[PDB]
C-alpha cells in the first residue's frame, strides 16, 4: 500500500535471516557437544564398533582391508596411466604419530 | 534513483544470507546424521553385549575410528610393511574404494536411512528419540 516501501519488508526480512542464522549456528554447537560427550566418553568406550558381519554386507562380495591409523596419517594414491600403459593402483600409507593396523577382512 | 539502488542492495544481502543458511542447514543435517548413526550404533552393540554375556572377541570387531578400503574379490593385493608399522605400501590389480567409518555407519542403516529421504515409522521413531527435543523438526524434515 504504502509505495514502494519494500526497504521496511526487506530490512524486516534480513532481520528473521539472521535469527535464522544464529539459530543454525547454535543448533551446530549443541550437535557438536553432544557428539563429543557420547564419544569421548567411558561407558561407550567399547561399544563404538561395527563387526565383521556388518562391514561384509556392505560390500558383499569385496576384499576388504579396514585400516586404523592416526588422524592426518597420509593416504597416497598415484594417479594411474591412461590406456596404453598398464593400469595398476596403490595405496601408501606414512604416519608419523603413531603405528597403523590394517585389518584384512575380506 | 536511490531507493531503487537500496532495494537491490537489501536483496543481494539476502541472497548472500539465504545461501549461507543453505549450508548451514546441511552442514547441522550431516552434523544429525553422524549423531543418530552413533549413538544408534552404541545401542545396538550396548543391547547385543548384555545379550549374550559378554563383549565379543578382540578380533572379529573393528572399533572406530576406521576406514575401510574395498576391492573386487578376484583383485590381487600385494603389501610392503615397515617393522614399525608406519608405512605401508599396498599394489591393486584393479581399481578399489575408500569409505569412513561414519558411512560404512549409514550403510549399515545407523543413520535410520534418513541419508536417503527414507525412513520406517519404526526408524523415524527411534531417530527421533535419539537427538535433543528441540532438533527433531529437523530429523522430520530429513524424512520428507
Amino acid at each position: 500500500r504504502e509505495i514502494a516501501d519494500k526497504l521496511i519488508e526487506l530490512k524486516a526480512e534480513i532481520e528473521e535471516l539472521q535469527q535464522r542464522e544464529q539459530e543454525l549456528d547454535q543448533h551446530k554447537v549443541w550437535v557438536q557437544q553432544s557428539i563429543r560427550n557420547v564419544t569421548e566418553d567411558v561407558q561407550n568406550s567399547c561399544l563404538a564398533y561395527v563387526t565383521h558381519e556388518d562391514i561384509c554386507r556392505c560390500f558383499a562380495g569385496d576384499t576388504l582391508l579396514a585400516i586404523r591409523a592416526p588422524s592426518g596419517t597420509s593416504l597416497e594414491v598415484p594417479i594411474p596411466e591412461g590406456l596404453n600403459g598398464q593400469k595398476k593402483y596403490q595405496i601408501h600409507l606414512k604416519s608419523v604419530s603413531g603405528p597403523i593396523e590394517v585389518l584384512l577382512v575380506n | 534513483g536511490e531507493f531503487a539502488q537500496e532495494c537491490q542492495n537489501l536483496e543481494v544481502e539476502r541472497q548472500r544470507r539465504l545461501e549461507r543458511i543453505k549450508q548451514k542447514q546441511s552442514q547441522l543435517q550431516e552434523l544429525i546424521l553422524q549423531q543418530i548413526a552413533f549413538k544408534n550404533l552404541v545401542q545396538r552393540n550396548r543391547h547385543a553385549e548384555q545379550q549374550a554375556s559378554r563383549p565379543p572377541p578382540p578380533n572379529s570387531v573393528i572399533h572406530l575410528p576406521f576406514i575401510i578400503v574395498n576391492t573386487s574379490k578376484k583383485t590381487v593385493i600385494d603389501c610392503s610393511i615397515s617393522n614399525d608399522k608406519f608405512e605401508y605400501l599396498f599394489n591393486f590389480d584393479n581399481t578399489f574404494e575408500i569409505h569412513d567409518d561414519i558411512e560404512v555407519l549409514k550403510r549399515m542403516g545407523m543413520a535410520c536411512g534418513l541419508e536417503s529421504g527414507s525412513c520406517s515409522a519404526e526408524d523415524l521413531k527411534m531417530a527421533r528419540s535419539l537427538v535433543p527435543k528441540a532438533l527433531e523438526p529437523y530429523v522430520t524434515e530429513m524424512a520428507q
